[PDB]
């Protein structure tokens, strides 16, 4: 006999996008930016995601494979948070010179930072909606993949057009050779849940307000 | 591939001279449904990981380490086992054993002529327990006390430990002067996976050569294999190689010392995923001789205990004392590490006589 | 386990050298029905006995004292074989031979270059009759002359006194390098019960080692083995395992002395009962050496009849007069005890000459 | 005949040392429905094409040039595969295999005593890549490391490198005293097509000797085997078979150096065409040596390199370094051809040291 496992309800779901955006796709079918030149993906074609914290659902390039992610649960103490307290956070970040690069490093809400406080060890996914408004004379090539080791290291990800396709999406699953890291420490070299973002081309007017 | 065995509860004594590792596989941590099975020509080259002359009673450690592995039979810079970890991040182990995941097997091969006959130890430890390698290196503990341990008997008249390889040619050499190509190819094309005998190398038994091998184990707690070489200092993954010739006496009745053998390897049960491009940090071949040891902090205490139950270790003139002033000499130098390397309990000074390096050291 | 297989009622001479031990095993006086099987994974370590060099041409006794015993391939304080009778009072025989109860094999191996050749003799004596035991080792009597006498040949081009492990672990070793490993795993799981060949062993046969061994009687009274190391001073129950070099020659053509062998042992035929817990008086395993042997008061006869009816032990300068000399010595002592060993009867004085030491003997 | 069988995907490690050297033959631009077949009786002696010593732990080139090749075991001018090059234009390969279109068969045979022991490596390049044979000439490279090499353990008391006959008479020796022929004739009349044994040489295996064996290749550009001596120094087709003994410790555990071995070669996979009469330029045998190796011009950055990513190169007192000081010499001489010799890197003059020897070669 097992002890049991008790249930706690969240009702109403604080900070969720209950407005998204008119340029991020709903269905795979109404998505062909990888046929014609816009995007230039080597992750594949996106895949619907339905997330609680975001009204509509959306398509998303899976930066890596999506897995199961084994849970050893031999230790006394473990909890499924769940999407509970969960929301998508904006942060404005200026573009990159070409040389230069762009890490995005996850953030997570206050009530999500006490929860986890309860325990040791924890796990989780990530997902990342990009968006660059490109007003007239925008002609920006960009870059996003998934770093792994150190300053340099290029993965397969996608490159995009922003003036075409301002907003893009995106799906990072946990992948560690180590499952729950301790939280306030991590393993060295891990990749966690950051991207990466780098520009390729500046093929803009005069006029455009540039770091953009 | 590689698969999995089953064998049964009592080992049988006239096959095996230790009780079985498990009676199942331990997949548990290892991530399988992960990769991508990759099979390029590379991979089946075989690695030259060890060549030379190796001492008679006394064991001896090959640091196993595949990152960073070098390569006797090839000049270059990289080889068919470190390229694989140049590439791609994660290496996920196919299948399992009785120690933990495994992703390849060894070969101990030595061309002796009849004059000279005697026997082999062989075992290889996962590294995730050390301290059992450690005490078998320092002639405290034998190979024959630890499940695994294999005995082969190389003299000879015996045809054991012989690499005979056949050449791959789609020919199969059918207009061969004198004799018959054993086991090449227009005999049989042998499976990968199956177990056979081809149907020439059944009567010829000089071509069949009963080898020495064993598996190559990692660890049992990693999900898949990433290198980052400061973590596997302080959580060592790598197995090692140990290997002990017992008796070896000449036709003169003279016992012998210092052995030639060389050991082949390869990595054949992996797969792969994460392939990475234009990478500074990378698992640095070191060029022309190995890896080391990495002893870590939390394994100090078991390599301590084990000389403190040992009756030899503590009278003078022996091996095992000459190791264990150099193992509490270094226990009270100063480490800006957390980790000691088997180097330094190797080539380290000496004081006087045993007592006293361990007061010294109860206080640092 | 270890079965009882019937014989015919002539041996052939192609396989045996003597008659048989009986026709039937001897199963009275044991209670088989009483314990209850105890199979955990420390039994499937083996116990080197005996290790080291013995001289030929001369019997050689190992006192295979089985409560007592040291293993030479682990350096701890209990082992495989003598933790049993740590853990347990009562030790059970699951079946028996023509000698009696038995409860084991050993193994005799020893790695030789082709340059050297000969044969051994073995046999193992329960100890009821520890008579035999002593007059085929002070040279009065041979081995070919009692029923149960094998004769292997190791030379050699001969793959006969060898031991073959390959590794136990789940992986077979399915990826090795120019060669096979022989009866591993993922060939044959061959049961303990049955006896076959894998199917790899059958045209190797480097690996498949034709062994030189024997089996473990007791003693035909007693009906289980409750040890208490005073009782077994008078009425002796552990076997004694007597082996003989015969002939040696090198490519000189000349006559060797002193070959090396080891001896390895197993305890896997016997049922427990009684474990006991935080004893005082325990069998206390001598460090490092062996036992040595028990000649109670009622066996005093027996071994003075043999020197009697030997030609050889009365003319002087031989070695047979040397141990009779010894023998006839020890008898005029004084023994507060009612035992001697044969130690007394090698490390003893001397004195003038045969006559006069059973004079005064039979006076005392 | 000289089939193409299919191997395996992966290719088994108890049979390879390396991977496969294709999965298919490479038939294309060999124009095999061209010529007749010619089953002439002369075709039915193998050539002994070299005889003499080797040196141990070195890379030895047998240049395979069939065209103008030398008998050793004939005193004549002419032999039989040599013959077959004067009386012909066109020589037609009947298969292929991994490298190029395949012609014949050498076999590698050395009768030693059982007090040696050593292994052997073996394989026989196209030519198309002499650069391959030349970078292992020299030490830069191993055998190992290329596909299609093969190992042999010849000891002994393996019976691996050896030649049995038992003489084609219709006879079959059946009034022999003592013993059986084996595989003679009125046994079996096995196939050329076919590969099995007879039925008495499965239990004899004395007379079975397991072959050291590979197939000769010639190069996979040309139609045919018009042989003119002016192109191929401009584009070799000709193989070369390199040969390399490794361990070699006799019975006193001392390395040996410079083995005995012989080669034998047949060719007996060709078709003819384009018969010719009174011919004044013929393909010139030259009498009692060899051939020696052509480098062409468009191969010196080839060799080159090999050199430039050799660490051991560098370094002065080595092999490597005598080699390369010798390379960069004869780039800087005057050559009316378009071509050098191995033999112009072997008995060329000295300097100091090496980088001037690159300085003055970059205005050369």
């Amino acid at each position: 006999m097992q002890n049991p496992t008790q249930t706690m309800h969240i009702y109403d779901m604080p900070l969720r996008v209950i407005a998204g955006l008119s340029t991020l796709a709903k269905t795979t079918e109404e998505d062909d930016n990888t046929s014609t030149g816009i995007v230039v993906s080597e992750v594949g074609e996106p895949q619907v995601v339905n997330h609680p914290a975001w009204i509509d659902p959306f398509v998303a390039y899976q930066l890596r494979a999506p897995r199961k992610n084994i849970t050893p649960d031999f230790i006394f103490g473990r909890a499924d948070i769940g999407n509970a307290f969960s929301a998508f956070l904006p942060r404005r970040f200026s573009a990159p010179a070409v040389g230069t690069r762009l890490v995005v490093d996850p953030v997570f809400t206050y009530q999500q930072r006490t929860v986890l406080g309860l325990y040791n060890y924890f796990h989780a996914d990530f997902y990342y909606i990009v968006h660059v408004p490109a007003p007239l004379g925008t002609g920006i090539y960009l870059k996003i993949y998934a770093p792994e080791f150190d300053t340099t290291t290029v993965t397969r990800g996608i490159r995009f057009k922003p003036s075409a396709s301002p907003t893009i999406a995106l799906s990072v699953p946990w992948s560690n050779d180590l499952s729950t890291v301790e939280t306030s420490v991590g393993r060295v070299g891990q990749s966690g849940g950051s991207i990466v973002i780098e520009t390729i081309e500046d093929n803009s007017n005069e006029t455009v307000n540039t770091p953009l | 591939s590689l698969p999995e065995n089953a064998p049964n509860a009592v080992s049988n004594p006239q096959q095996f001279i230790t009780p079985a590792t498990a009676l199942s596989a331990e997949e548990y941590n290892v991530h399988e449904a992960l990769g991508e099975t990759e099979e390029l020509e590379l991979d089946e080259f075989p690695v030259l990981v060890f060549k030379g002359n190796v001492p008679v009673d006394s064991v001896t450690s090959i640091p196993l380490d595949l990152a960073t592995i070098y390569d006797f039979a090839w000049d270059g810079e990289q080889n068919a086992i470190s390229q694989k970890f140049q590439r791609f991040a994660h290496l996920i182990p196919k299948s399992a054993g009785g120690f933990g995941p495994v992703i390849g097997n060894y070969t101990i091969t030595a061309n002796l002529p009849t004059g000279v006959a005697g026997r082999i130890l062989h075992n290889c430890l996962p590294g995730d327990c050390v301290d059992l390698a450690v005490s078998r290196i320092f002639g405290l503990k034998s190979l024959l006390g630890v499940a695994g341990t294999a005995v082969s008997a190389i003299g000879g008249p015996l045809l054991n430990g012989l690499v005979n390889t056949a050449a791959p040619i789609l020919s199969g050499a059918a207009h061969a002067i004198g004799g018959n190509v054993v086991g090449g190819l227009a005999d049989a094309v042998i499976d990968i996976g199956s177990n056979l005998l081809t149907p020439k190398e059944k009567e010829q038994p000089s071509a069949n050569s009963s080898a020495i091998s064993g598996d190559i184990p990692i660890s049992r707690f990693v999900e898949m294999l990433k290198y980052v070489k400061e973590n596997y200092q302080d959580n060592p993954v790598f197995p090692t190689l140990l290997v002990e010739p017992q008796n070896f006496i000449s036709n003169a009745m003279t016992a012998l010392k210092t052995i030639p053998i060389e050991v082949f390897a390869n990595m054949r049960n992996v797969k792969v995923e994460r392939n990475l491009f234009d990478r500074t940090v990378v698992p640095t071949v070191k060029e022309a001789t190995l890896a080391d040891i990495v002893i870590p902090n939390h394994m100090y205490g078991y390599i301590l205990r084990d000389f403190l139950q040992n009756k030899r270790a503590f009278q003078s003139g022996t091996k095992q004392n000459v190791y264990f002033q150099q193992f509490l000499t270094v226990l009270s130098q100063r480490n800006i590490r957390t980790h000691i390397t088997l180097n330094d309990i190797t080539s380290c000074s000496i004081d006087s006589e045993s007592i006293a390096n361990k007061i010294e050291r109860v206080k640092h």
